[PDB]
C-alpha cells in the first residue's frame, strides 16, 4: 500500500 | 432471421444473448420487430441525427402496428408489455436517437460475433451413455421374462384343469381289466404336468437370479452415483440428474418382483389342486417365495431417499446449514411408485436419532424439531408424477440452559402395511450443522463444504475429529464452484493458481493436500477470507466481476510480473489478502525518469457503499512526481482504456 484513497 | 438462428444454439451462447438485453432496449422489441430491425442501416443512423430521428419514429410506428396485432389476438399481456416497452424506448431516446441507434447497432453486431464464435463446431469433428443403455436392457429383460413366465403359468394352469377334468371323467363313468390299462393315458398326462412345472420353476429361478444381479447394479451403482452428484450439486456442483430415470428402473423391477409374488401364489393354488412325491412346486415353494421377498424388500428400502436435502427457504444459498428458530424444509421420495402404495406410507422426522455423540461426544448439543413431524407420501403430477412426502414447517430448537462444527442428522421413518406384508423404511439426510446466529453461516458452510467434498456416507457426525485433507485438484474445483453459483462466472487457472500456492506454498501440485485446519482454522483464515470476498463481489462488484473486468487473484509477485514492461497507464484490479472484511484494490505502473509500482489502500464496502468502485476508478487522483494532481489509471490490464472498460458502470 503506497498510495492513499 | 438472425434472431431465429440464435435461438438455435447451445445453451452456452443463448446465455450470452441473454446478457445483451436489459431495460434500455427491451428484448421484447428486438424480437417482435426482428425482421424490421435487422434490416435498417443502424451503422448509418448511428452517425446521422436525421436518419436516426427518422428511424426512431419508424420504430415507434412499428410498435403501434404490433400493438394492434396483439389487440386482435386479445393477448392482454403482450399488449401491456409492448405498451410499456414503447413508453420506455420513447422517453429514453426521443431526445437522443443517435444513442438508441448505436445501441441497436452494437447489439445486432454483438449477436453476430456469437454466431461466428458459435461455429466452434470444428472442435466437434459413451461414459455413462453406454452404462445407462445397458441397464435399460437388463431391466427390460427382467420385465419381458416375468411376462413370459406369467404366460406359461396360465398354460400350466389350463393343462392341469383339462387334465383333471379328463381324469375325473374316466373314473366317473358306468375283460375290462386290460382296458383299464388306459391308466397310462393318465400316466402320460402326469409326465406333462411334471415337466411343465419343472420348466416354470426353472424360469422363475433364472429370472430371480437375473433380477437380483440387475438389482445390484441399480442399487449399488446408479443409486450411489446419483446420491454423490446430489451432494456436489448441493455444494454448487453441476445440476443433478432428476430421479425419473432411476424412478423408472426401480419402479419396473419392483412391478416384476410384485408379479413373481403373484406367480408364486398362483403356483400353490395349483399345488392344492394337485401335488405328488417330488413335486417341484412343493420343493422350491419356500426358497423362491423367500428369495423374492428378500429382493423386493431390499429394493423398496433402497428406493426411499431424500430428494431435497434440508434447506431454509430464507438462505437457499446454503443448503445443509440450519439456523435455530428458523423454519426449514426437506422432501422425501420413494423411487418405486405403485398405486398400491398411495397414502399408505406415513413418514416421520427424527432429529439425531440413533446418535452416539448424544452420549459419546461431550457437551454435544441437542435440539428438537417443532413443526409437523409426520407427512404421508402422495402422488404429485410431474411428467411421470412421483411418490413423495415433503416437509415444510420444521423448526429447530435448542434444548439447554470441537466448536459449532458438530454434525447432526435428520431421520425419516415410514412403513409399508399390507396383507401379511410389513416393511419398515428409513433413511437420513446428509449431516447437518445447527447454528444460533447468521454470523455462523460462512463457517458452518465451510464444514458442509469439507464434509461433502471428502466423505461419501450419509452418517458419521464425528467427521471433524480427524478431518481428512483435500487434494488441491479437488479443493480448487469446489472453490471455483463457490463463485460460479453466486455469480455468472467461476475461477480460472490463473486465479486458482494464486490460491493454490497460498495453501501449498510454491510447489503447488494438483495432488497437493490441504488439512481442514488450513481451510477454516494472527488474523482470520482462508475460507472466512474467500467468503467475505464473495460477499463484497456480490453486494458491490457483480457487473465488474461478471464481465471479467477483475483479475481478483494475483500474487504481489506475479503482480509486477505482468506489470513490469507495460503501458505506463495500465492498472490492475485485485482483492486484498490483508483485509478481514473483504476489499479490492488496484495497482499500476508509472515511469519516473525500472518501472515504479503503486497500489492503493484497499477499498472496503465501508467506502463502496458511499461511492461506486467504477466512479472511484474514474475520479481517483494522486500527486504526480510534478506535484500536480491527476489519476494514473489509464489502461486496464490488456491495454484497455479506463473509460473504454468501466464506461457503462460509471455513475454518470
Ligand atoms: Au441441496
Amino acid at each position: 500500500y503506497d498510495k492513499p484513497h | 432471421s438472425q434472431w431465429y438462428e440464435l435461438q438455435q444454439l447451445d445453451s452456452k451462447f443463448l446465455e450470452q444473448v441473454h446478457q445483451l438485453y436489459d431495460d434500455s432496449f427491451p428484448m421484447e422489441i428486438r424480437q417482435y420487430l426482428a425482421q424490421w430491425l435487422e434490416k435498417q442501416d443502424w451503422e448509418h443512423a448511428a452517425n446521422d441525427v436525421s436518419f436516426a430521428t427518422i428511424r426512431f419514429h419508424d420504430l415507434l410506428s412499428q410498435l403501434d402496428d404490433q400493438y394492434s396485432r396483439f389487440s386482435l389476438e386479445n393477448n392482454f399481456l403482450l399488449q401491456h408489455n409492448i405498451r410499456k416497452s414503447k413508453r420506455n424506448l420513447q422517453d429514453n431516446f426521443q431526445e437522443d436517437p443517435i444513442q438508441m441507434s448505436m445501441i441497436i447497432y452494437s447489439c445486432l453486431k454483438e449477436e453476430r460475433k456469437i454466431l461466428e464464435n458459435a461455429q466452434r463446431f470444428n472442435q466437434a469433428q459413451t461414459v455413462m451413455l453406454d452404462k445407462q443403455k445397458e441397464l435399460d436392457s437388463k431391466v427390460r429383460n427382467v420385465k419381458d421374462k416375468v411376462m413370459c413366465i406369467e404366460h406359461e403359468i396360465k398354460s400350466l394352469e389350463d393343462l392341469q384343469d383339462e387334465y383333471d377334468f379328463k381324469c375325473k371323467t374316466l373314473q366317473n363313468r358306468e375283460a375290462k381289466s386290460d382296458q383299464k390299462q388306459e391308466q397310462l393315458l393318465l400316466k402320460k398326462m402326469y409326465l406333462m404336468l411334471d415337466n411343465k412345472r419343472k420348466e416354470v420353476v426353472h424360469k422363475i429361478i433364472e429370472l430371480l437370479n437375473v433380477t437380483e444381479l440387475t438389482q445390484n447394479a441399480l442399487i449399488n451403482d446408479e443409486l450411489v452415483e446419483w446420491k454423490r452428484r446430489q451432494q456436489s450439486a448441493c455444494i454448487g456442483g453441476p445440476p443433478n440428474a432428476c430421479l425419473d430415470q432411476l424412478q423408472n428402473w426401480f419402479t419396473i423391477v419392483a412391478e416384476s418382483l410384485q408379479q413373481v409374488r403373484q406367480q408364486l401364489k398362483k403356483l400353490e393354488e395349483l399345488e392344492q389342486k394337485y401335488t405328488y412325491e417330488h413335486d417341484p412346486i412343493t420343493k422350491n415353494k419356500q426358497v423362491l417365495w423367500d428369495r423374492t421377498f428378500s429382493l423386493f424388500q431390499q429394493l423398496i428400502q433402497s428406493s426411499f431417499v431424500v430428494e431435497r436435502q434440508p434447506c431454509m427457504p430464507t438462505h437457499p444459498q446454503r443448503p445443509l446449514v440450519l439456523k435455530t428458530g428458523v423454519q426449514f424444509t426437506v422432501k422425501l421420495r420413494l423411487l418405486v411408485k405403485l398405486q398400491e402404495l398411495n397414502y399408505n406410507l406415513k413418514v416421520k422426522v427424527l432429529f439425531d436419532k440413533d446418535v452416539n455423540e448424544r452420549n459419546t461426544v461431550k457437551g454435544f448439543r441437542k435440539f428438537n424439531i417443532l413443526g409437523t413431524h409426520t407427512k404421508v407420501m402422495n402422488m404429485e403430477e410431474s411428467t411421470n408424477g412421483s411418490l413423495a412426502a415433503e416437509f415444510r414447517h420444521l423448526q429447530l430448537k435448542e434444548q439447554k440452559n470441537i466448536v459449532t462444527e458438530e454434525l447432526h442428522s435428520l431421520s425419516f421413518e415410514t412403513q409399508l402395511c399390507q396383507p401379511g406384508l410389513v416393511i419398515d423404511l428409513e433413511t437420513t439426510s446428509l449431516p447437518v450443522v445447527v447454528i444460533s446466529n447468521v454470523s455462523q453461516l460462512p463457517s458452518g458452510w465451510a464444514s458442509i463444504l469439507w464434509y461433502n467434498m471428502l466423505v461419501a456416507e450419509p452418517r458419521n457426525l464425528s467427521f471433524f475429529l480427524t478431518p481428512p485433507c483435500a487434494r488441491w485438484a479437488q479443493l480448487s474445483e469446489v472453490l471455483s464452484w463457490q463463485f460460479s453459483s453466486v455469480t455468472k462466472r467461476g475461477l480460472n487457472v490463473d486465479q486458482l493458481n494464486m490460491l493454490g500456492e497460498k495453501l501449498l506454498g510454491p510447489n503447488a501440485s494438483p495432488d497437493g493436500l490441504i488439512p481442514w485446519t488450513r481451510f477454516c482454522k494472527k488474523n482470520f483464515p482462508f475460507w472466512l477470507w474467500i467468503e467475505s470476498i464473495l460477499e463484497l463481489i456480490k453486494k458491490h462488484l457483480l457487473p465488474l466481476w461478471n464481465d471479467g473486468c477483475i483479475m481478483g487473484f494475483i500474487s504481489k509477485e506475479r503482480e509486477r510480473a505482468l506489470l513490469k514492461d507495460q503501458q505506463p497507464g495500465t492498472f490492475l484490479l485485485r482483492f486484498s489478502e490483508s483485509s478481514r472484511e473483504g476489499a479490492i484494490t488496484f495497482t499500476w505502473v508509472e515511469r519516473s525518469q525500472e518501472p515504479d509500482f503503486h497500489a492503493v489502500e484497499p477499498y472496503t464496502k465501508k467506502e463502496l457503499s458511499a461511492v461506486t468502485f467504477p466512479d472511484i476508478i474514474r475520479n481517483y487522483k494522486v500527486m504526480a512526481a510534478e506535484n500536480i494532481p491527476e489519476n494514473p489509471l489509464k489502461y486496464l490490464y490488456p491495454n484497455i482504456d479506463k473509460d473504454h472498460a468501466f464506461g457503462k458502470y460509471y455513475s454518470r
